[PDB]
């Protein structure tokens, strides 16, 4: 049984604040959150609760799911696929260390459209 | 998200988060 590293409620439930929401469980730790407490963004939220949503640390690349420098990572709040701002294709230095999406919301952004 | 325990973290100001 898991519950938000935030509340520690129950995702139905933001205990901080009692009301519903749907925490975010770390496919290796068990971790869960409210994506409200953790600033995530819907595609986010929704990709999270679904997939593995490995906590922050777990989190590593997705390009080497090993954290290897960690210090490029990029973080892509929208589902959680973390890539060292030199493994993307359009690889940054320093841009979105946090924010920013990631390839396969991407190319799954580009299929949203139409 | 912003990494659990395991320190002290390295910022000390409000700006940006979830990382590890
Ligand atoms: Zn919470
Ligand atoms: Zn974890
Ligand atoms: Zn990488
Ligand atoms: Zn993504």
């Amino acid at each position: 049984g898991s519950y938000c590293d935030f509340c520690l409620g129950g995702s139905n439930m933001n205990k901080k604040s009692g009301r519903p929401e749907e925490l975010v469980s770390c496919a290796d730790c068990g971790r869960s959150g409210h994506p409200t407490c953790l600033q995530f963004t819907l595609n986010m939220t929704e990709a999270v609760k679904t997939y593995k949503w490995q906590c922050i640390e777990c989190k590593s690349c997705i390009l080497c799911g090993t954290s290897e420098n960690d210090d490029q990572l990029l973080f892509c709040d929208d589902c959680d696929r973390g890539y060292h701002m030199y493994c993307l294709n359009p690889p940054v230095a320093e841009p979105p260390e946090g924010s920013w999406s990631c390839h396969l919301c991407w190319e799954l952004l580009k299929e949203k459209a139409s | 998200s912003g990494r659990g325990k395991g320190g002290k973290g390295l910022g000390k100001g409000g700006a940006k988060r979830h990382r590890k």
